[PDB]
RNA sequence: UAAUCUAACCAUAAACUAUGCCGACUAGGGAUCGGGUGGUGUUUUUUUAAUGACCCACUCGGCACCUUACGAGAAAUCAAAGU
């Protein structure tokens, strides 16, 4: 949101979920956010780099969380052959 | 003095967090009321209703005193809590602390065109608790706040200049009315409007950028 | 028994987007289902969709993004004049700058801004935001 | 906008408020009248414009 | 984006099939049906071991991505796990919890047992859910050792196991403990086997 | 007719947690000790407080504590051979160097396609 | 796809009540009752194929029951009393 002149005039833009594109507010106290570690050519881990996933409050309560991890992670090449579209 | 005993509290005592929005972006839980005071020094309260209430323990009629206290800015932050206690002046000061603990933002938008500051709400919203419903509606300039006096006084301290109300249900138990206007504000960040459609990448928490600090001994 | 086909072809959508799914299955299709869908697709509210046919009246499989709050139908299709769009639009829609109510009008099915600058009017059909 | 009743009845309402001196001369836009206040007419009476212009020592001497 | 040194070793799976950890329980629930290879005519179902290793390196890619290695907490309340958690947390640095979990220990900072972790690792979330339910209040991701009778609510990345045997509960801690050190750089080469006997992590009573 | 109140019970295990190597299974010595490391107002209260610590202290020579104990930190770290076997129970050498599995589980390893020395038996039901 | 199928009794059962009723959609769980399709599984035996009973898995239709609750409600509670 921005005025006639052009500057943003919210307080501060909030975080969308990543499995269902909802919006996570300041009292969604089950809204997990999870990092994984990039890897090295020798087989070690860079201490400073991540890949970040944000999951909403209610994809976890129904129990649909871990499958939504496997769907999300496998697009980024983390896994192979553990999730399948045509169920 | 102030000893932080929660690991958010050490991060803000040392001054690694300068605005309250870093608590709100990563939605962090807060459990120490001194965090808000340094963060928002302009906060300011009023007391709404004080009512004696009674319990027939041992057939000895011991008096409590329930209090309804709203705290709030005049920019976009509010708060509201309720506490019963044995003595009158303890129930007020205990009632302030829960209200300092529960602070939420509010998205403030326009009516129509785009000249200058925002005054009214972004959309229409509604919260219901108990049996009361309260629904808030955008208004043009010059409107002001049309509500009951106990609800007009809430929306001054969140700083909405013009808004239209409409409330159903038994509105004459005010502990339940204010608990519905509260829900009907805090949903304003949560309606995905179309300008919020774009994509952004996820930021990273302060609770592990400064991880060596704010760690126990 | 089954009276309106469109009225529960939009009841099947938001009933399975309140639970955060990504795709739904509609049955039967219609000539006025598809054009209601093709105006929630040039505005971004849904993704893409496919039309089966099985020689009776086909099914549809739609792909939903994240962006619908509600889509609906208004069941006596009343007769909107031209001075009376803006009383229907001040009641159904959440704010003055987004959302749409769509109409069946003598020059096609369209939304309510698109009917202003063509200067037409017709019967109501539904809303979307 | 560009609706000929807005342009004829707007630019007359604006023109009358400036001609008595309530709207500011840089606020000649139609949205700016929706935040006008009640003492912006109260400061144009003769009881108030004669005390400011140095003729009476108080507002009850006007 | 993980090279062939991260593939499943034929020697490694020789342990798992020896450890009888590929025998699920006789009643699948509806959420874990991707993990089932095929049903036996006896009545049991066979877990896909190539899946249970592929979602084993992922947890270690989360455990290694934390700054302070004492912010992981590992919990059990069954007898069969509460040795294996200790030797896990021994030479990695997590803060173990065995025996009884006291209620209100991730909230209520006036307790002496108050903790504020970054992950939680549980074994059997059927009979353990107090740590599951409380972590839901304060934004704590969680990892479980899921059977096929496991209520998988609030639970992220979920290692499929057999939570009935005694080797099979212990061994999955051991292979997890082996892998987390390799990522840290605390070891030298992926291809060399672990010097420690895996029978150390077990449980025995006279 | 004589059980000990919590203010005996509570402070007896506070003293055992800060000065455990200093204590001793004989009562007559550490009677002379609690006055040094703590402040006891009366005299009979000291005699009761040191009475049950020594009775608590001989539990330590048989079992574990309900406070903290660094035998967990060191002698349970000597319990890293509760019994470590010299040959593992998970050793295929006990199975003549060949793994004994069911029928259709052999298709699982053939699915991922590995070369293992396994045998196959017959199943009932 | 719509005109309104001994007797008589006295209420002496908190005498549970804002349910064209037809239609679509929305989470689990196991028992039982009909009809059908499967199976290297059994066993009366004609034989460990089958008739034959069992047993297992799916399937369309039934009166019930136990869970939870995103939801709904003034609450008790409710897979509809939800959308």
């Amino acid at each position: 949101m921005e005025n006639d002149k052009g500057q943003l005039v919210e307080l501060y833009v909030p975080r969308k979920c990543s499995a269902t594109n909802r919006i996570i507010k300041a009292d969604d106290h089950a809204s997990v956010q999870i990092n994984v570690a990039k890897v090295d050519e020798e087989g070690r881990a860079i201490p400073g780099e991540y890949v970040t996933y944000a999951l909403s409050g209610y994809v976890r309560s129904r129990g649909e969380s871990d499958d939504s991890l496997n769907r999300l992670a496998q697009n980024d090449g983390l896994l192979k052959n553990v999730w399948s579209y045509s169920r | 003095g102030w000893v932080p005993v929660t690991k958010l509290g050490r991060l803000v005592k040392a001054g690694k967090i300068t605005t309250i929005e870093e608590i709100f972006l990563h939605s962090l839980p807060v459990k120490e009321f001194q965090i808000i005071d340094t963060l928002l020094p302009g906060l300011q309260d009023e007391v709404m209703n004080i009512k004696p209430v009674q319990k027939q323990t041992r057939a000895g009629q011991r008096t409590r005193f329930k209090a309804v206290v709203v705290v709030g800015d005049s920019n976009g932050h509010v708060g509201l809590g309720i506490k019963t206690a044995k003595e009158v002046a303890g129930a007020i000061r205990a009632g302030i602390i829960i209200a300092k603990l529960s602070v939420i933002p509010i998205r403030r938008g326009y009516w129509g065109t785009n000249l200058g500051q925002p005054h009214s709400l972004a959309t229409k919203t509604t919260g219901k608790c108990g049996s009361v419903t309260v629904r808030l509606i955008p208004a043009p300039r010059g409107s002001g706040i049309v509500a009951s006096p106990a609800v007009k006084k809430l929306l001054q301290l969140a700083g909405v200049e013009d808004v239209y109300t409409q409330s159903n249900g038994k509105t004459r138990t005010l502990e339940n009315t204010l608990k519905a206007a509260f829900v009907a504000i805090g949903n304003t960040y949560g309606f995905l409007t179309p300008n919020l459609w774009a994509e952004q990448p996820l930021p990273v928490s302060p609770l592990d950028i400064y991880s060596d600090e704010a760690s126990a001994q | 028994t089954r009276s309106s086909v469109l009225a529960d072809a939009l009841n099947a959508i938001n009933n399975a987007e309140k639970t955060g799914k990504r795709q739904v299955l509609i049955r039967p299709s219609s000539k006025v289902i598809i054009k209601f869908l093709q105006v929630m697709q040039k505005h971004g509210y849904i993704g893409e969709f496919e039309y089966i046919d099985d020689h009776r009246s086909g099914k549809i499989v739609v792909q939903l993004n994240g962006r619908l709050n509600k889509c609906g139908v208004i069941s006596p299709r009343f007769n909107v004049k031209i001075g009376d769009i803006e009383k229907w639009t001040a009641n159904l829609l959440p704010a003055r700058q987004f959302g749409y109510v769509i109409l069946t009008t003598s020059a096609g099915i369209m939304d309510h801004e698109e009917a202003r600058r063509k200067h037409v009017s017709g019967k109501i059909l539904g809303f979307v935001y | 906008e560009k609706d000929p009743k807005r342009l004829f009845e707007g630019n007359a309402l604006i023109r009358r408020l400036v001609r008595v001196g309530v709207l500011s001369e840089d606020k000649k836009k139609l949205d700016y009248v929706l935040a006008l206040k009640v003492e912006d007419f109260l400061e144009r009476r003769l009881q108030t414009q004669v005390y400011k212009l140095g003729l009476a020592k108080s507002v009850h001497h006007a | 984006s993980l090279p062939a040194t991260f593939d499943l070793t034929p020697e490694d799976a020789q342990l798992l099939l020896a450890a009888n950890t590929h025998l699920g329980a006789r009643n699948v629930q509806v959420h874990q049906e991707p993990y089932v290879f095929n049903a036996r005519p006896d009545g049991v179902h066979v877990i896909n071991v190539g899946k249970t290793w592929e979602k084993l390196v992922l947890a270690a890619r989360i455990i290694a991505a934390i700054p302070n290695p004492e912010d992981v907490v590992a919990i059990s309340s069954r007898t069969f796990g509460q040795r294996a958690v200790l030797k896990f947390a021994a030479h990695t640095g997590a803060t173990p919890i065995a025996g009884r979990f006291t209620p209100g220990s991730f909230t209520n900072y006036i307790t002496r047992s108050f903790k504020e972790p970054r992950l939680v690792i549980v074994t059997d979330p059927r009979s353990d859910a107090q740590a599951i339910k409380e972590a839901s209040y304060v934004n704590i991701p969680v990892i479980a050792l899921t059977d096929l009778d496991s209520p998988s609510e609030f639970v992220d990345v979920a290692i499929p196991c057999n939570n009935r045997g005694k080797h099979s509960i212990g061994l999955i801690w051991y292979l997890l403990a082996r892998e987390v050190l390799r990522l840290r750089g605390a070891l030298v080469d992926r291809t060399q086997p672990w010097s420690i006997m895996p029978d150390l992590y077990f449980y025995r009573f006279p | 007719g004589r059980v000990r109140t919590k203010t005996v019970k509570r402070a007896s295990k506070a003293l055992i947690e800060r000065y455990y190597p200093k204590l001793t299974l004989d009562f007559q010595t550490n009677k002379r000790l609690c006055d040094e490391i703590a402040t006891i107002q009366s005299k009979r209260l000291r005699n009761k407080i040191a009475g049950y610590t020594t009775h608590l202290m001989k539990r330590i020579q048989k079992g574990p504590v309900r406070g903290i104990s660094f035998k967990l930190q060191e002698e349970e770290r000597e319990r890293k051979d509760q019994y470590v076997p010299e040959v593992s129970a998970l050793d295929l050498s006990r199975s003549n160097g060949v793994l004994n599995v069911d029928n259709q589980t052999s298709d699982l390893v053939k699915s991922l396609g590995l070369k293992l020395p396994l045998s196959v038996i017959n199943v009932s039901a």
